[PDB]
């Protein structure tokens, strides 16, 4: 799983 | 549901995608999702939430696609994106 700030 | 985003340059969407990497009943609509929207942000501005699950990127379809890939394409577009979600909530 990966997260990411956009 | 749709949302389009216009932001300027040195802000964000204001969103936390979320999703699977690239590498039996459907509970997702879609691999990636919002796992947080920046209140009053460009992203919470056109409608978007927690929880909502990406249909399309820019008119491309990222159902089945690897979280770097869609974080990929929602670069592509600048400071313009355009969504469609879906809302499991």
């Amino acid at each position: 799983d990966l997260q990411t700030s956009i | 549901s749709v949302a389009i985003l216009q932001k300027r340059d040195h802000e964000g969407f204001g969103f936390v995608l979320r999703g699977a990497k690239a590498e039996p009943t459907p509970a997702f609509p879609a691999l990636q999702y919002l796992e947080s929207v920046d209140v009053e942000g460009v992203a919470w501005k056109a409608g978007l939430r927690t929880g909502d699950f990406l249909i399309e990127v820019n008119g491309v379809n990222v159902v089945k696609v690897g979280h770097k890939q869609v974080v990929g394409l929602i670069r592509q577009g600048g400071n313009r994106l355009v969504m469609k979600v879906v809302s499991v909530t």
